[PDB]
């Protein structure tokens, strides 16, 4: 199962904030799809979800902004949030939802079922109360895409490796100068997460920011060669840079 | 929005517990779901049917609920528990949902952890550039606070340094950063750099030699 968000890192104010989320490992027509967001220092905010058959739930507060369209061919879910603001700012995150009604039936005051009818103390048929329990929790999160929403330029990093002069070794990449936030880096296309830690970035005078990604390896790996792979999404760049210790 | 406590503490290797009130028609309906979200990672399912636990969850996260009241407890408190928590519950309809509030969860106790700390020179491709970034990086540190001084043959620089704050890191020890922008000219004409990072009174040091990088 893979939730993969996509669209736009960057938005300008006013227009519309636009989403798709792209899933494998299930069929769309099978599982309810919904999005989740959280602005920075604030709680998680649900946005909304559309079922198999387009039954919608939208945020009350946002319902008249929002839209949640379904798209099985594509097996896609977008999201829309017309005149975007600052408050829009945010990581937005594609969820898989487990939605499931339970009719509930009960007996009145004063009744009990026995066999299968609400049966009173002198033994008169009495009609069943009804009731309804709702179940909605997300049983999977995507890896989230942060929007922002300004009129910020753009400028893709440059990518140089980092090395030690010269038992375990020690790597990493130098994501320099860019803007704006935010950079993501995995090494050797996500198959290297043991050891990896990829720094906050820094921000010069300049506007630019730069941050550094480095993993530690076990020593007997001479002459392997280790790819950080970056990703600037407002300027649309992608940067794969081949490390390999001296 | 569901009611939780803002803030809620625990020592570690004991037990605290995170509420989260509602009404008849949320929690009362008597299907809460719990969510842990720690930074740097997407949030994580914990809790779902008031009881259950999602996959991967250790069986020291126990969940219930009493009326329009559901209790996250969490036993053996480590400092990877250090969080944000949230409650979710349907409204009305299972294809509505209402969030809890949160709380922040600060695990008291944490032994005290020096920094890791290394020091990269700048790679041959950006001096081709005529430019020059050490980059001294520094991690796994608690508490969360560090003061770094660079040097290049027995003298402070101050010019031309750029450090961040410290940030936590998924496993509840803190990180940050220290870069020196030099131009390739002024990191030949020294012969040696160095960050020093000190942390609770201990100093940490690591040096480059552009004769040998």
């Amino acid at each position: 199962v893979q939730l993969r968000e996509s669209g736009p890192s960057l938005v300008k104010p006013s227009q519309t904030l636009s989403l798709t989320c792209t899933a494998s490992g299930f069929s769309l027509s099978d599982k309810a799809v919904g999005w989740v967001r959280q602005a920075p220092g604030k709680a998680l905010e649900w946005l909304g979800n559309i079922d198999t058959g387009g039954i919608t739930g939208y945020n009350p507060g946002l319902k008249s902004r929002l839209s949640i369209t379904k798209d099985n061919s594509k097996n896609q879910v977008s999201l829309s949030v017309s005149s975007a603001t600052a408050e829009d700012s945010a990581t937005y995150y594609c969820t898989t939802v487990h939605q499931k009604t339970l009719e509930v039936r009960s007996c009145p005051d004063g009744s009990r079922l026995i066999g299968n009818d609400c049966r009173n103390e002198d033994g008169d048929d009495v009609n069943y109360i009804t009731t309804f329990d709702y179940e909605w929790y997300v049983d999977a999160w995507g890896q989230g895409l942060l929007v922002t929403v300004s009129s910020a330029s753009t400028t893709a990093p440059k990518v140089y490796p980092l090395s030690s002069c010269c038992s375990t070794v020690t790597l990493g990449c130098l994501v320099s100068s860019y803007m704006p936030e935010p950079v993501t880096v995995t090494w050797n296309s996500g198959a290297l997460k043991s050891g990896v830690h990829t720094f906050p970035a820094v921000l010069q005078s300049s506007g630019l920011y730069s941050l550094s990604s480095m993993v530690t390896v076990p020593g007997s790996t001479s002459g392997q060669t280790f790819t950080c792979n970056v990703a600037h999404p407002a300027s649309s760049t992608k940067v794969d840079k081949a490390v390999e210790p001296k | 929005v569901l009611n939780q406590p803002s803030s809620v503490s625990g020592s570690l290797g004991q037990r605290v517990s995170i509420t989260c009130s509602g009404s008849s028609s949320n929690v009362g309906n008597g299907y809460v779901s719990w969510y842990q979200l720690i930074p740097g990672s997407a949030p994580r399912t914990l809790i779902y049917g008031d009881t259950s636990r999602a996959s991967g969850v250790p069986d020291r996260f126990s969940g219930s609920r009493s009326g329009n009241t559901a209790t996250l407890t969490i036993s053996s408190l480590q400092a990877e528990d250090e969080a944000d928590y949230f409650c979710a519950s349907a409204e009305d309809s299972s294809s509505n949902a209402v969030f809890g509030s949160g709380t922040t969860l600060t695990v008291l106790g944490q032994p005290k952890s020096p920094p890791s700390v290394t020091l990269f020179p700048p790679s041959t491709e950006e001096l081709n550039g005529n430019k020059a970034t050490l980059v001294c990086l520094i991690s796994d540190f608690y508490p969360g606070s560090v003061t770094v001084v660079w040097k290049a043959d027995g003298s402070t620089i101050t010019r031309n340094v750029e450090t961040t704050r410290a940030s936590k890191q998924s496993n509840s020890k803190y990180a940050a950063s220290s870069y020196l922008s030099l131009t390739s000219s002024d990191w030949k004409s020294k012969g040696s750099y160095s960050c020093e990072v000190t942390h609770e009174g201990s100093t940490v040091t690591k040096t480059v030699k552009p004769s040998e990088c």
